[PDB]
C-alpha cells in the first residue's frame, strides 16, 4: 500500500523504496519498525512491529495492515440467531400466554404527536436496530430465532380519540391491557405502538416483547427517538447514529466464547459456590409450589431526601463501596434478622455487555442482554457493622467479570465442558438496583405521559405481564430513585407470603439500611479493603499486615 | 508519623525489579547499586525554580514515589505512596577557593557513590547542586537501579527541563499524562509462562558445553577491581559489516553478535556456544511502551551453534532466525530460564551489548532544543557493573567497542589480544562472506611468526648417519667394554658387533637388504640385541614380536608384514604357523661368517623399524620409522638431556613397545650397559628391585602405571632401590603420587617425562624434574631438536597460547606412514602446510602452549569428557584417590548406562576396606559436584597392557547422587522448604538448587524465616551453603 511505502520512505530515509523491497536491507531495526508503526497508526492503520520485522517487505507486510477501529456492520442483517442465555432461560421457562410478556412504557408530547411522523420515525428505528424484527418458530418443537428482513410489518401500529371520554385514563388502561395480548411469537411484529389523542396533547404507547429489549436498550431507543423526531421535525432525512455490533454477531462471538477455556477458568468459582449452596433455603408462610401473577402483591418503602442524598453522597467514601454494595448488605442484614438464616442467595441482573469479546461494542445495540448470577450473603457475623459492610464489598469483588459468566455455563456451554455443574440453585429472591428514571425522562422533546398506567418499564409494571404467567421469583426486589428518594418496592405471591410478613422484612429492610447510611457517613476517615489495591489475593490478613510493616519502617 | 492515608498503591514485583531486588539484598562487600548522572550546566539557573521542578518531577512519577517492601512478606511489594520529597542538598562554592572549590565537589561526588540507598526507608533518587562561579553550576543525581533503565533518564530530564520552563514562564505544563508502568505489569500478567518457559527449555535443548574465555586465575579472593579497556574499528571496516549486514538480510546487531559468536568459537573447542545477550525487553505489543519509565532490561541466553561445511552467511541467517523466534519470549526472567537447563546455573558468563543511543550525547542534546538561561555543557555517567566481563558495542561512525571487564580475573595481556582477534575475524568476514567458519584464523602477523619461530628455533645440524654406521663408529671407539649383560653372562662391544657382522653376511645370503624385510620374533637374550643389531647390518627392516602375544595375532602380523624371513629361538618354531621361512639364530653357520665389519650398504634415509599399534581399527596397524627419525633422537639425546653417558640402564620395556629401542640404542651409542632381565620378572617387583638394587643401576626407564602404582606397595616402596639416578617414563597422562613426591624429594632422582604417538617416536617432546619441585600433573615440556610442534584447529590453523588445539607434529621424527593398510596414510600424514618441505604427523592428542613455552597435554580428543554442561581432567579425581593412603591403585573412566547417558566411575585397589563415603568425603573437601565419580569399584588388580597402559577394555561394566537422608531434628526449615518448594520431601543435607530453587525463591525462604521464627540470615548464607544443615551456624 502507498502508505506504508511513503512511511518507509519518510522513516529509513531511502528514497523510491520498491513493493517489495527488504526491510533489513534497507537498514531497519528494531527502532526504524516501531518509527514505521508509530507513523502508520496516524492513518488508523495497525501493525505490530512483530510482523513488519518477520514479513521484512512491503508485498507482504501489507496482508497484516489493519483498520485500528473496526466499522460494526451497519447494513441490513437478518437469519437465524442462537438463543442466548436470558432467552433460552425464557424459552425453558416455558410460561402459560409466552405471547404476552412485555415491557411498555406511555410517551406524552403537549404540542401532539403527529401519527406520520411517528409512525416514519419507528420504521426508521425498525429499519436500523435489527433484533427488533425477530420471530421465534418452535420449528420441529425447539426453538429458533428468525431474523427478519424489512420485509414489511414492522411493528403494530393503532390511533385513538379519547376526547369522547372523560375518564381517558381508564380507556387508555383499558386499551393497553388489550395490546399486551396480542405478541404474535411465531408470526407477526414484537413491537405494538398505540397513540391517544386528548385535548391536553398526545399520548404514546410503546410496548415490545421483552425477549428483544432491555432497560439500557430502553434508554437507547428512547434517545434515537428523541433525535429521529428531531429529524422528522426538521424535515430532514432521518438518519441514527452508527449502527454498533448486531445482536446476531453477539449471540454468534457468544456461543464461540461459551465454550473457550477462559470461561471454563471460572468453573471452580461457580462450583465452590454451588457446592456451599446446597442446603440453601427459603421460607414461606404457606407451603405452597406454584402462584400465577394475579397472586403477587407489591409494597413500597421510602427513604427521606435527606437520606437519599447521604446515599448517594457521603456513604460510599468511608468505605469506597458503591451503591449496590450497600443496598445489598443492609439486605442481608434484613434477611438476618427476618429469616434467622445462616446463609441466603440473592440473584441480580448484570446488565451484560461485560466487555467479554474484545471485537464487540454493543453501546448502540438493542437486545435482551440482561444477565443472571446468583451470590451467597454470609450472615453469621452480622454482629461488628464494621466489617459486614467489607465482608459484603469483598464478595462482590470476587465474582468473576461481574457474573456474566454463570448463564452462559448454564444455557449454552457444551455439557461436558461445564463440569460438576448443577445449576439446580433457583431465584427464589432476586434483587436489583435501577438508576434514577432520567432513562425515560431523558428529554424534552416528550416526556411520561401523566396516563402512565400500568405500564412502567420496572417490575412495578401490571400490564406487560399476562396475568396467567407463573411467578418465577417469589420475592422480586426493586431500588429506584425518583422525585429525589429512594423507592424500596418488595413484591410478593400472595399465596406464598401474607401481607404482615412483608411489611417485618421491609421495615427490618428499612432499618438496617438507615444504620448503615448513619454508621457510614459518621465514620469521618476511610478505610480501604484488599480490592482496593491491585494486589491479586491479598487479604485482610495481609493488608492489614503490610499497613503495620510501613508504619514500623518509616 | 505514619498513616494509612498516605499509600497510593501495592504491586507485587515485576520480574526484573525481583531480580533487582535479589540482586540489592545479595552483596554487602559493596551496594553501590546506583547511578549517578553528573551535568556541568553553565549560564542563569534559578535555584529556587530547579527546586520546585524537582519537586513537581517527583509528585509526577508514581515510581520515584515507589518504595520497595521486603522484611516479612509473603511476597515482595512496591509500595507507592501519595507524597515523598527527594533531598536536594545545595552548595554555593562560589565563594571558595579554585583550588578548594574542584577539591570539595570531588570529595562530595565520590563520597556520595558510596552512601547506598535502603529501598524501603530511604527516598530513591537525590539530587546536589554546586554552584561554582555566577554562571556555572555542578549537579550530581545519583539514584538506584531497581528505579529505572538507566537511559529511562532521558525522559526524565526531559520532563523535569520541560517543568523548569513551565515555572520560568509561568505557562501550563504541556506534559502528556503518564503511560504508567502497571500498564505494563498487567500485561506481564495476561502472558502465558509456561509456553514461554515451554520455548526457553527448547532453545537451551542441545547445550552440551559451556562456554569459556581464558579467565586468568581461581576466585581465591573478592578481589574485584572494576577495569576497561577500549578500541574501534576503521571506519572503512564498519561500513563493511554494515554493507554485510545490508546484504546478508541481518541487522548489525546480529553481524556483530556472530562475529561474537565466532570468536567464542575459535576460543573454544565447540561448535555450539552461548553469551549473555542484553535485550530491551520493552514488548512491542504495549501501547506506549517506548515512553514508558520503570525496568525492563533483560538479559537472554544467545546461542551460535554451526556445523561443520557452514558458511559464515549461513551462519547470519541461522542466528538472525533464532533472534526472531525468540523476540516473543525475551520477556522470561533469566533465574527461570537458567533453571530450564541442565547448567542449572552458570549458563551465561559474560554479555554483549549493544546500544544505538548511549545516554550521553543523546542528554547532551536535548536543552539545546529550548530557550532557558542555562546551556548543558558536559555530562558524565556512572554505573557499578555486574559480570566479570561486559564487551558494550556502540555503532557509531566507526564502530567501537569497549570491554569492562574485572581485571583481578583477565590479564590486560588477554584482553589486549582478544580485541587483536576480533578484529582479526571482523575483517576476515568483512573480505568475504562466504568463507567457512573452519576456515576463519584469528592470529595476526605478530603471533603467527611468533609460534612459527618455535620450529625455527631448536633447529639444529648433525651428522645423519645410519643407525649402525653410529654404532660401529662408536664401537671402534671402545670396543673392549662390556657392552650388554642378561641373567650372568655378558657381551663385549667387540663381541656384539663380530657377531652382528657374522650374522648379517648370513642374512645376506637369504636375500635381505634395500628391498626387504625381517620378522624378529626373538625372545630376550644376549642373541635379542645381536640378532637386531645383524639384521640392522642385513639393511632390511627389524619387525619384533613378542612371544607372549596371541598366536592368531602373531600370525596376522607376520602375513599382513608380508615378511618372508622370521628370525627366532628354536622353541619359536612352532609359533611361526605361517609359510614362512624360519631362521633359527644359533645356526652353527653364522659361526663360519667371517666377522670382520660387514660394509655399510643401506643409507640414513630408508626404512628402518616397524611396530604394530593398536587403535579404533579392529586391525592392529604397523607404524614404520625411518633410520633418519632414530639418528635425529640420538642427538639430540646426547645434546641436550641430563642423563649421564658412561651409565648403567635397565632395560624394560617388551620389545613390542618402542621405549624398549629408545633402551637399547641411547645405551649402546652413550656406551653403557645393557642390563637384560628375565621377562616374567617384570611381575616381580620384588626380585625387581632386589636385582636394580644389587647390580646398582644407574639408569631406569618405567612405564607410567609403575609410577602410579608400585611406589604404593608400601612394603616394597618403603624398600625401593636408591642407586638409581635416573627415571624415564612415557606413555600415559603422568601422575606423580604423593608417596613418589616423597622418593623423589629425598633420593632427588632425576624424572625425565617424553611424549610422543610412536608413529613419530614415544618421544618428540620432553620435560626433566630435577626432585626440587613437582606439579601433580607435569607438563609433556618443549619439543626437541628439528621437531616442530603446533596447536592446531580443524582447519589446520594456528590457533593461540593457552587455547587448545589438536597436536600436529613435525619434522625429522616423523615417519614415512603405515607398512600396508597405507590408504590410512594420507589422513594422519602431510607436509606442514604452514612451511612445505616437511613431513607432519596428526596427532589425536589436544594440547595447549602454556605461557612459559611448555607444552600441556589434555588427553585424546574422543574422550573429552564434558560431563554435564563441564570438561573434566580425570587426573585430578585419579590424583586425589592415589593420594589416599588407603588407595594403591585407581583408575577414572567415562562410563555410560545402556540408553548411552555418560557417567563418570573410578576402578580402585586398596591396601584395606572401607565405606564409599569414606572416599567420597574426601573428594567432596576439593572436587565440585560435576567432578566426582558417581560409583567406584573394587577391584584386585588393574588391567595393563605388557606396554604398562591401562586398558579401558578388561576393566568391569559397573553395577546399579546427591541423595541424602532425612535425618530430621527440627522440621521447621523442613516445613519451609516443603512449602516453598513443594516438589518433594526434603532431606536435611539436601541442596537447595539441586531440589530446584532458585535465586528468588531463596529470597521467599530467608523472608519467611524471619517471621516464622524471630530470626535473620544473610542471603549470601544460602549461596555458600545451600543446605538446611547450614543454618545451624545461625539458629544459635
Ligand atoms: P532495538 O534493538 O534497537 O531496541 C529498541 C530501543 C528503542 C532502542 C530500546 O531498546 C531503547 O530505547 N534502548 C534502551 C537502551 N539500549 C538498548 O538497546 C538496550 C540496552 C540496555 C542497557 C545497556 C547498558 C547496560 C546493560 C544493562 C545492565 O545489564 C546488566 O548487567 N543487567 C543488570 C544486572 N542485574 C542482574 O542481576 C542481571 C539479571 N538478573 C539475573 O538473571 C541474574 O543473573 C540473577 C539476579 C542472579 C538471577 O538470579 P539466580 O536465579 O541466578 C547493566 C550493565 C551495563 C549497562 C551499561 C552501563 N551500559 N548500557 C545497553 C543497551
Ligand atoms: N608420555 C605420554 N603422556 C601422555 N600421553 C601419551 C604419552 N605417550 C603416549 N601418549 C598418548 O598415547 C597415544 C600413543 O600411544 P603409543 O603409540 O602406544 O605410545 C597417543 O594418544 C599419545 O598422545
Amino acid at each position: 500500500e502507498s502508505i506504508l511505502v511513503s512511511i518507509w520512505q519518510n522513516v529509513l530515509g531511502i528514497e523510491k523504496i520498491g513493493i517489495r523491497d527488504n526491510f533489513y536491507s534497507l537498514g531497519g531495526d528494531s527502532i526504524q519498525a516501531i518509527q514505521v508503526v508509530a507513523r502508520l497508526h496516524s492513518y488508523q492503520l495497525k501493525l505490530e512491529t512483530k510482523d513488519l520485522l518477520n514479513y521484512p517487505t512491503i508485498e507482504q507486510v501489507a496482508l497484516f495492515v489493519k483498520s485500528t477501529t473496526r466499522k460494526s456492520d451497519q447494513g441490513i442483517i437478518a437469519g437465524n440467531v442462537p438463543l442466548t442465555p436470558i432467552q433460552k432461560w425464557f424459552f425453558g421457562k416455558n410460561f402459560t400466554n409466552t405471547g404476552h410478556w412485555n415491557q411498555s412504557s406511555v410517551l406524552y408530547r403537549p404540542e401532539g404527536f403527529d401519527p406520520k411522523v411517528i409512525q416514519s420515525v419507528m420504521d426508521k428505528i425498525i429499519e436500523h436496530h435489527d433484533a427488533l424484527r425477530m420471530v421465534y418458530q418452535h420449528e420441529n418443537g425447539n426453538v429458533v430465532q428468525h431474523n427478519r428482513g424489512l420485509g414489511g410489518q414492522l411493528y403494530d401500529f393503532f390511533s385513538y380519540n379519547l376526547t369522547a371520554q372523560p375518564d381517558v385514563q381508564q380507556a387508555i388502561e383499558a386499551e393497553t391491557q388489550r395490546l399486551h395480548s396480542s405478541m404474535n411469537l411465531q408470526e407477526g411484529p414484537l413491537v405494538k405502538v398505540a397513540l391517544f389523542q386528548t385535548l391536553h396533547g398526545d399520548h404514546l404507547f410503546l410496548a415490545i416483547h421483552h425477549l428483544v429489549v432491555d432497560g439500557i436498550s430502553w434508554r437507547i431507543l428512547f434517545e434515537d427517538l428523541a433525535t429521529g423526531y428531531a429529524q422528522a421535525l426538521a424535515g430532514q432525512a432521518i438518519s441514527l447514529p452508527e449502527k454498533t455490533d448486531s445482536f446476531q454477531s453477539w449471540s454468534q462471538w457468544l456461543q464461540e466464547y461459551a465454550n473457550e477455556a477462559d470461561l471454563l477458568s471460572e468453573i471452580p468459582y461457580w462450583e465452590s459456590l454451588e457446592s456451599q449452596a446446597k442446603n440453601v433455603s427459603l421460607p414461606k408462610d404457606y407451603e405452597v409450589t406454584d402462584c400465577k401473577q394475579k397472586s403477587v402483591r407489591n409494597m413500597r418503602i421510602r427513604l427521606h431526601p435527606e437520606e437519599t442524598e447521604q446515599l448517594l453522597k457521603h456513604a460510599n467514601q468511608a468505605y469506597q463501596t458503591e451503591i449496590n454494595d450497600l443496598l445489598l448488605a443492609a439486605l442481608g442484614l434484613a434477611f438476618a434478622e427476618w429469616s434467622k438464616l445462616a446463609q441466603i442467595v440473592i440473584h441480580l441482573e448484570g446488565h451484560g455487555r461485560e466487555d467479554i469479546i474484545e471485537q464487540a461494542n454493543v453501546a448502540r445495540t438493542v437486545g435482551w442482554f440482561t444477565s443472571q448470577y446468583p451470590v451467597l450473603l454470609d450472615l453469621k457475623q452480622t454482629a461488628p457493622l464494621s466489617d459486614y459492610i467489607k465482608l459484603t464489598k469483598e464478595n462482590m469483588r470476587k465474582i468473576p467479570r461481574k457474573g456474566i459468566g454463570y448463564d452462559i455455563l448454564k444455557h449454552v456451554t457444551l455439557p461436558e465442558n461445564r463440569g460438576s455443574l448443577s445449576f439446580r440453585v433457583q431465584p427464589e429472591v432476586t434483587f436489583n438496583y435501577l438508576g434514577q428514571f432520567d432513562a425515560d425522562m431523558r428529554t424534552e422533546l416528550f416526556t411520561r405521559s401523566p396516563y402512565s398506567g400500568g405500564n412502567t418499564l420496572g417490575a412495578d409494571g401490571k400490564n406487560n405481564l399476562s396475568p396467567e404467567s407463573e411467578v418465577y421469583t417469589a420475592l422480586n426486589i426493586t431500588g429506584l430513585i425518583e422525585g429525589g428518594e429512594l423507592v424500596l418496592t418488595f413484591s410478593y405471591s400472595s399465596e406464598q407470603y401474607r401481607e404482615e410478613s412483608i411489611q417485618q422484612l421491609s421495615q427490618s429492610y428499612q432499618k438496617h439500611l438507615l444504620a448503615i447510611i448513619a454508621h457510614c457517613t459518621e465514620k469521618k476517615e476511610v478505610e480501604r479493603t484488599p480490592s482496593d489495591f491491585s494486589v491479586k489475593g491479598l487479604q485482610m490478613e495481609e493488608m492489614d499486615d503490610i499497613f503495620e510493616l510501613l508504619a514500623n519502617r518509616l | 508519623v505514619f498513616s494509612k492515608e498516605q499509600v497510593q498503591d501495592m504491586y507485587a514485583l515485576t520480574p526484573m525489579q525481583e531480580g533487582m531486588l535479589f540482586h540489592a539484598l545479595l552483596d554487602q562487600e559493596h551496594n553501590s547499586h546506583l547511578v549517578q548522572m553528573s551535568i556541568s550546566l553553565q549560564g542563569d539557573l534559578d535555584v529556587g525554580l530547579f527546586t520546585d521542578s524537582l519537586h513537581v518531577l517527583v509528585e509526577r512519577y508514581d515510581v520515584f514515589r515507589t518504595l520497595f517492601l521486603y522484611e516479612k512478606l509473603k511476597q515482595p511489594l512496591q509500595v507507592v505512596l501519595k507524597q515523598r520529597p527527594i533531598p536536594i542538598e545545595f552548595y554555593d562554592l562560589s565563594a571558595c577557593d579554585e583550588s578548594e572549590k574542584q577539591l570539595r565537589y570531588t570529595q562530595y561526588k565520590r563520597a556520595d557513590q558510596e552512601r547506598t540507598f535502603h529501598l524501603a526507608k530511604d527516598p530513591l533518587m537525590r539530587v546536589a547542586l554546586f554552584q561554582m562561579s555566577q554562571h556555572d553550576y555542578q549537579v550530581i543525581w545519583s539514584f538506584h537501579h531497581i528505579l529505572m533503565d538507566g537511559w529511562c533518564f532521558s525522559i526524565i530530564f526531559d520532563d523535569l527541563l520541560a517543568i523548569y520552563l513551565s515555572l520560568q514562564n509561568k505557562t501550563a505544563l504541556s506534559l502528556e499524562p503518564v503511560q504508567p508502568y502497571s500498564r505494563f505489569i498487567n500485561w506481564l500478567e495476561k502472558q502465558n509462562k509456561q509456553a514461554a518457559l515451554n520455548y526457553w527449555s527448547d532453545y537451551l535443548e542441545a547445550y552440551e558445553q559451556k562456554t569459556t574465555l581464558p579467565k586468568k586465575e581461581a576466585a581465591f579472593a573478592k578481589a574485584f577491581q572494576p577495569t576497561q579497556y577500549r578500541f574501534s574499528l576503521n571506519r572503512t571496516l564498519t561500513k563493511q559489516l554494515g554493507t554485510i549486514a545490508s546484504q546478508n538480510q541481518v541487522t548489525l546487531s546480529t553481524v556483530i553478535q556472530t562475529i561474537w559468536g565466532v570468536l567464542l568459537q575459535k576460543y573454544n573447542a565447540a561448535h555450539d556456544v552461548l553469551f549473555g545477550s542484553v535485550v530491551s525487553g520493552r514488548p512491542t505489543d504495549i501501547v506506549g511502551i517506548d515512553k514508558m519509565v520503570g525496568l525492563f532490561i533483560n538479559t537472554i541466553p544467545f546461542r551460535v551453534q554451526a556445523k561443520a561445511g557452514q558458511t559464515f552467511s549461513e551462519l547470519l541467517q541461522a542466528v538472525h532466525k533464532r533472534t526472531l523466534q525468540s523476540q516473543p519470549y525475551e520477556h522470561v526472567p533469566l533465574y527461570d530460564i537458567q533453571t530450564q537447563s541442565v547448567l542449572k546455573q552458570e549458563l551465561i558468563d559474560h554479555l554483549l551489548v549493544i546500544e544505538n543511543y548511549p545516554l550521553v550525547e543523546a542528554l547532551q542534546k536535548k536543552a539545546l532544543n529550548q530557550q532557558i538561561g542555562f546551556t548543558i555543557t558536559a555530562v558524565e555517567m556512572f554505573e557499578p557493573t555486574n559480570y566479570d566481563l561486559t564487551v558494550m558495542v556502540m555503532p557509531k561512525e566507526e564502530l567501537a567497542f569497549r570491554f569492562d571487564y574485572n581485571a583481578a580475573l583477565f590479564d590486560e595481556q588477554v584482553v589486549q589480544k582478544l580485541a587483536g582477534h576480533l578484529q582479526q575475524i571482523a575483517d576476515c568476514v568483512a573480505n568475504n562472506s562466504g568463507v567457512e567458519l573452519c576456515q576463519i584464523p584469528l592470529l595476526t602477523e605478530a603471533e603467527t611468526s611468533q609460534l612459527l619461530a618455535k620450529r625455527t628455533e631448536t633447529a639444529a645440524d648433525y651428522p645423519a648417519a645410519t643407525m649402525h654406521e653410529l654404532f660401529s663408529r662408536q664401537a671402534e671407539k671402545t670396543p673392549e667394554q662390556v657392552a650388554v649383560v642378561f641373567a650372568d653372562q655378558h657381551l663385549t662391544y667387540r663381541e656384539l658387533d663380530e657377531k652382528s657382522n657374522q650374522l648379517a653376511r648370513f642374512l645376506r645370503k637369504k636375500g635381505i637388504g634395500t628391498g626387504s624385510l625381517v620378522g624378529t620374533l626373538l625372545d630376550r637374550s644376549l642373541d635379542m640385541i645381536v640378532g637386531i643389531l645383524g639384521v640392522l647390518k642385513a639393511g632390511g627392516a627389524f619387525v619384533p614380536i613378542d612371544p607372549e602375544l596371541p598366536a592368531e595375532r602373531i600370525a596376522y602380523m607376520l602375513t599382513h608384514s608380508r615378511v618372508p624371513l622370521v628370525v627366532t629361538q628354536n622353541h619359536l618354531r612352532a609359533k611361526v604357523t605361517t609359510p614362512t621361512e624360519t631362521i633359527d639364530i644359533n645356526t652353527a653357520v653364522i659361526g663360519e661368517e667371517s666377522r670382520a665389519p660387514i660394509e655399510s650398504l643401506n643409507q640414513p634415509h630408508d626404512l628402518f623399524y616397524i611396530i604394530y599399534t593398536s587403535g579404533t581399527t579392529g586391525q592392529p596397524k604397523g607404524v614404520m620409522l625411518e633410520h633418519r627419525n632414530m639418528a635425529n633422537l640420538m642427538h639430540f639425546t646426547f645434546d641436550q638431556t641430563n642423563i649421564a653417558f658412561h651409565e648403567k640402564v635397565l632395560q624394560y620395556t617388551t620389545c613390542s613397545f618402542d621405549v624398549c629401542y629408545q633402551e637399547i640404542f641411547s645405551t649402546l651409542l652413550s656406551g653403557g650397559q645393557l642390563y637384560l632381565i628375565t621377562n616374567e620378572l617384570r611381575r616381580h617387583v620384588e626380585k625387581l628391585f632386589a636385582f636394580i638394587q644389587e647390580k646398582q643401576i644407574s639408569i631406569l626407564s618405567l612405564p607410567v602405571s609403575f609410577l602410579k602404582f608400585i611406589f604404593n606397595e608400601q612394603d616394597y616402596a618403603q624398600s625401593f632401590p636408591r642407586c638409581v639416578k635416573h627415571i624415564i617414563t612415557a606413555g600415559e597422562q603422568l601422575v606423580v603420587t604423593h608417596e613418589l613426591q616423597k622418593y623423589l624429594r629425598q633420593h632427588r632422582v632425576f624424572l625425565h617425562n617424553h611424549y610422543g604417538p610412536s608413529e613419530t617416536h614415544v618421544v618428540t617432546t620432553c620435560t626433566m624434574d630435577p626432585g626440587q619441585a613437582i606439579p601433580e600433573l607435569p607438563p609433556i615440556g618443549k619439543p626437541i631438536s628439528n621437531t616442530g610442534i603446533y596447536i592446531l584447529d580443524e582447519g589446520l590453523q594456528l590457533k593461540p597460547e593457552g587455547i587448545v588445539g589438536e597436536l600436529y607434529i613435525s619434522g625429522a621424527n616423523v615417519g614415512r606412514g603405515y607398512l600396508h593398510q597405507p590408504e590410512l596414510t594420507a589422513e594422519k600424514f602431510l607436509d606442514n602446510p604452514y612451511q612445505p618441505g616437511e613431513r607432519m604427523y596428526r596427532t589425536g592428542d589436544l594440547a595447549r602452549w602454556l605461557p612459559d613455552g611448555q607444552l600441556e597435554f589434555l588427553g585424546r580428543i574422543d574422550h573429552q569428557v564434558k560431563i554435564r554442561g563441564h570438561r573434566i581432567e580425570l587426573g585430578e579425581i585419579e590424583s586425589r584417590l592415589l593420594n589416599h593412603p588407603a588407595i594403591k591403585e585407581a583408575v577414572v573412566i567415562d562410563r555410560a548406562d545402556e540408553t548411552g547417558g555418560k557417567f563418570l566411575c573410578a576402578y580402585v585397589v586398596l591396601q584395606k576396606a572401607l565405606s564409599d563415603e569414606e572416599m567420597r568425603a574426601y573428594l567432596a573437601q576439593a572436587l565440585p559436584e560435576y567432578m566426582i565419580p558417581s560409583f567406584f569399584v573394587t577391584l584386585e588388580r588393574i588391567p595393563v597392557t605388557p606396554n604398562g597402559k591401562t586398558d579401558r577394555r578388561a576393566l568391569p561394566k559397573p553395577e546399579g547422587d546427591y541423595v541424602a537422608p532425612t535425618t530430621e531434628l527440627e522440621q521447621k526449615l523442613v516445613a519451609i522448604w516443603e512449602q516453598i518448594l513443594g516438589v518433594s520431601p526434603i532431606g536435611i543435607q539436601d541442596h537447595f538448587f539441586t531440589l530446584g530453587g532458585h535465586s528468588l525463591k531463596a529470597i521467599q525462604l530467608i523472608s519467611r524465616i524471619q517471621k516464622e521464627c524471630q530470626a535473620d540470615v544473610p542471603l549470601r548464607v544460602l549461596f555458600e551453603q545451600p543446605t538446611i544443615q547450614a543454618l545451624a551456624a545461625y539458629v544459635e
